[PDB]
């Protein structure tokens, strides 16, 4: 017989800090009952559990909470996120192996924006290509596996083409039988 | 409502253990402790929320500690009291993030080197000058509390059994009788001005009350003179028709 | 650290008073002001947050310069009720307020009908002191130089029964060579 | 639901009763910035280089835990002591980098749908438990207010080595083991 | 450079 309470403060950023949305969530046992939304501009009961508290939060904390869009969200983004998180660049590591299906393993990259393509003898393959979903390792690195279903022949060359913001030029790795 | 701090005054000697009590406003989870001095003003000591110690960056690194046994009282404990600990210790409670702090009246703590030098005040009231009555049609009484140490006194004027504030002026700070000595006794003066008719009424009672704070019952006293406990020393006068 | 200037502010009735504070921590975002009457508790009178620059509420003005890291309180049309000790604070979050050293603001009374005169009060049957009273003088005042002769500082009383306020100073002495003639300017 | 270029999770607090289980974390774009060690009262950055540049005083973590202590009591009484329902976590084992024999790698056990955030994630080497070389993240929040946790086992791939990630939770009748072999 | 928490406000209970 366990009871859980959660508090979730969320800052949403678009186009730098030109558009900031502040959301504050009060949750009891995975049930969000009270929420502040800067788009709404005031506290609102989300479920039944928060009707007894929505007006109180608006009568006691509204003006302070609204200022947190600038005081907290804008401050945290401009002062702390730009030199640490928004500046992180990790170059991907590319490797090919046969399973038939060639598995191009692009690993250890950051941020998420990546383009990976399959080429056979200079022509891009799309019909047989299947990609996994972007895999978040939890260590501020991503990985993704790109598969190409093929039949290995004597002189064929298969190339995995990867583009990333951390790369001045694309990475190319060839595979042959 | 109001934050209640106890005791209002505390006079102790070197080496004793003093504990200061603060009752936050009911419903207030945030509790602050502050040291107040004339030179440095308010200085942060410690902060509590929901009985949990969160920030004690302003606490002295020895002899000082703060606790919250229940949700309604917080204690500030000083061990082996020393003279530099002498200050007003304010307590503040709040119920909103980064909003109004509700301060208590504070505990004025004085730690003296030798408890042999604490003395109660001598209080006298002086009746208005006849020349002042003749020229201004007003009568100024003057009350003198003299020879008290330390300076923990509270002066009130009582007319006909009720405390009065109108027409009163007490010295903002007491003066040292012998400014050379640092353990010098103090003197305090106050004035009560009333109409000439009010002073000329012999049924009007004027009493100057000086609450003095000194030793308590639990304090030992070895000198032959009367032990100077916390006490009220008063001087009275009646209206005069000549 | 919060530096509050001036420590003492003497201003005349009706004039404006200004207290200026500066802070080191650029993360500070909440700036309250607290008024303390003597013996009483500090009470919040006005505040400001980092997102704002100016706030006027009934003759109280607060300014904030985030770039310069300074904030100021301005009391327009000072009144004797405003005479108190003022504290400014800077808070980054709720768990610590950093206060200044304080400003002792003295609003000096605009005495209308000055009548400077020194008077001697009747002696007491329980005290061996003669007491002189210097009363009804204007804002400009002098205080004292002799041993066993004690002179207090000036003090403005308000009867509020009449419309009359007045300044007073008290001198007293044990010695027999003491006179009220020039006991307040020696 | 809310589309934005970047999302920051600041002030994220979880508290549980009974037992006094608390957590405080920050995140940016789905990755843990830091957690506050409540016992040691210290901020622990996931990337230490970030902490060398950015200060977070652990007081903010302690304060939100304390306020959530109060909030949990209020909501538990208001909800007529409605208890949390134990969900069944799901686990997935995958390597951080392609596995080459002899080159150090990391086995990542990604466990999702954790609620309440109490879990035992342990590794088995040749069906025996491995103690050293194990690190796991804080309980990371999900949009449906459950949690997900990742555990890492640093290992040297070998021919005679098979690994298991064992998950123990109140919402599981028997512990789940997810196997991985080279 | 200091990152600021979003602070929990107490329920009226
Ligand atoms: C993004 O914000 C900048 C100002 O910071 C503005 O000039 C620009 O037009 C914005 N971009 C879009 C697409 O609106
Ligand atoms: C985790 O393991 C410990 C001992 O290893 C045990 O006491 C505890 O009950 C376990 N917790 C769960 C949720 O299985
Ligand atoms: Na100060």
């Amino acid at each position: 017989r366990h009871f859980v309470h959660q508090f979730k403060g969320e800052c949403y950023f678009t186009n730098g800090t030109q558009r900031i949305r502040l959301v504050t969530r009060y949750i009891y046992n995975r049930e969000e009952y009270l929420r502040f939304d800067s788009d709404v501009g005031e506290y609102r009961a989300v479920t039944e559990l928060g009707r007894h508290s929505a007006e109180y939060y608006n009568k006691q904390y509204l003006e302070r909470t609204r200022a947190e869009l600038d005081t907290a969200c804008r401050h945290n983004y401009e002062e702390t996120e730009v030199p640490t998180s928004l500046r992180r660049l990790e170059q991907p590591n590319v490797a090919i192996s046969l399973s038939n299906t060639l598995v191009c393993s692009v690993t250890d990259f950051y941020p998420a924006k990546i383009k990976v393509r399959w080429f056979r003898n200079g022509q891009e393959e799309t019909v047989g290509v299947s990609s996994t979903q972007l895999i978040r390792n939890g260590d501020w690195t991503f990985q993704v596996l790109v598969m190409l279903e093929m039949t290995p022949h004597q002189g064929e060359v298969y190339t995995c083409h990867v583009e990333h913001p951390s790369l001045k030029s694309p990475i190319t790795v060839e595979w042959r039988a | 409502m109001g934050v209640i701090q106890t005791p209002r005054h505390k006079v102790t000697g070197k080496g004793q253990e003093a504990t200061l009590w603060c009752e936050p406003i009911s419903g207030h989870s945030a509790v602050f402790w502050y040291r107040q001095t004339i030179v440095q003003g308010l200085e942060f000591l410690t902060y509590f929320r929901n009985q949990a110690p969160i920030d004690d960056s302003g606490m002295p690194k020895e002899r000082f500690s703060a606790q919250m046994p229940n949700q309604s009282h917080s204690t500030l404990k000083i061990q082996s009291t020393q003279p530099q600990d002498s200050a007003v210790y304010l307590c503040a409670s709040s119920r909103q993030g980064q909003n109004t702090l509700y301060f208590g009246a504070g505990t004025r703590l004085s730690v003296l080197e030798d408890l042999k030098n604490v003395f109660p005040p001598e209080v006298a009231v002086f009746e208005p000058s006849e020349a002042e009555i003749s020229h201004t049609q007003k009568a100024t009484l003057v009350c003198l509390a003299t020879g008290f140490y330390p300076d923990h006194v509270e002066l009130s004027w009582w007319v006909n059994g009720k405390e009065v504030h109108s027409g009163v002026c007490t010295d903002p700070q007491p003066l040292k009788e012998q400014p050379a000595l640092n353990d010098s006794r103090y003197a305090l003066s106050s004035r009560l001005r009333v109409s000439a008719t009010f002073w000329q009424n012999p049924r009007n009672h004027f009493r100057c009350q000086v609450q003095f704070y000194g030793l308590s019952e639990n304090d030992e006293w070895t000198q032959d003179r009367a032990k100077p406990v916390t006490q009220i020393v008063s001087a009275e006068a009646w209206g005069r028709a000549d | 650290q919060v530096e509050q200037l001036p420590s003492i502010l003497r201003v005349q009735e009706g004039s404006s008073a200004s207290i200026n504070c500066s802070y080191e921590d650029s993360a500070s975002n909440y700036f309250p002001w607290y008024k303390q009457e003597p013996g009483e508790n500090p009470k919040l009178i006005i505040d400001i947050r980092s997102n704002m620059e100016r706030k006027q509420t009934q003759g109280l003005i607060v300014l904030l310069d985030k770039k310069a890291k300074r904030f100021s309180l301005h009391i327009t049309d000072t009144q004797p009720g405003d005479s108190a000790m003022y504290f400014c604070a800077a808070s980054v979050r709720n768990y610590k307020y950093v206060f200044g050293a304080g400003t002792r603001l003295k609003v000096i009374a605009d005495i209308q009908n000055p009548d400077p005169a020194v008077y001697q009060l009747r002696d007491s049957k329980s005290s061996d002191k003669s007491v002189c009273l210097f009363t009804d003088f204007d804002s400009q005042t002098n205080v004292s130089k002799d041993s066993d002769v004690y002179i207090t500082d000036k003090c403005v009383l308000d009867m509020r029964s009449m419309d009359f306020k007045s300044n007073s100073a008290v001198a007293w002495s044990n010695k027999s060579d003491f006179a009220c003639a020039n006991a307040f300017n020696n | 639901d809310i589309e934005a270029d970047h999302v920051g999770f600041y002030g994220t607090t979880v508290y549980q009763s009974p037992g006094d289980i608390g957590q405080y974390t920050h995140e940016f774009d789905g990755d843990e910035l830091f957690y506050v060690d409540l016992d040691k009262k210290k901020t622990v950055w996931r990337l230490p280089e970030f902490g060398q540049l950015i200060l977070f005083e652990p007081q903010g973590g302690l304060q939100n835990i304390a306020a959530e202590k109060h909030n949990l009591g209020c909501l538990t009484k208001r909800s007529n002591f409605t208890p949390a329902t134990n969900e069944a976590p799901q686990a997935t084992v995958f390597p951080k980098s392609p596995v080459l024999l002899g080159q150090p790698n990391t086995l990542i056990c990604f466990v999702d749908n954790i609620f309440p955030p109490v879990i035992n994630i342990t590794w088995l080497r040749n069906s025996k438990s491995v103690t050293d070389g194990v690190y796991e993240t804080s309980f990371l929040v999900n949009r449906d207010h459950s949690f997900h946790k990742l555990s890492y086992l640093t290992f040297i791939p070998s021919d005679d080595d098979i690994y298991d990630c064992k998950v123990e939770h109140w919402g599981l009748e028997e512990p789940v083991l997810k196997h991985w072999e080279p | 450079l200091q990152t600021l928490a979003l602070e929990v406000e107490d329920d009226p209970c």
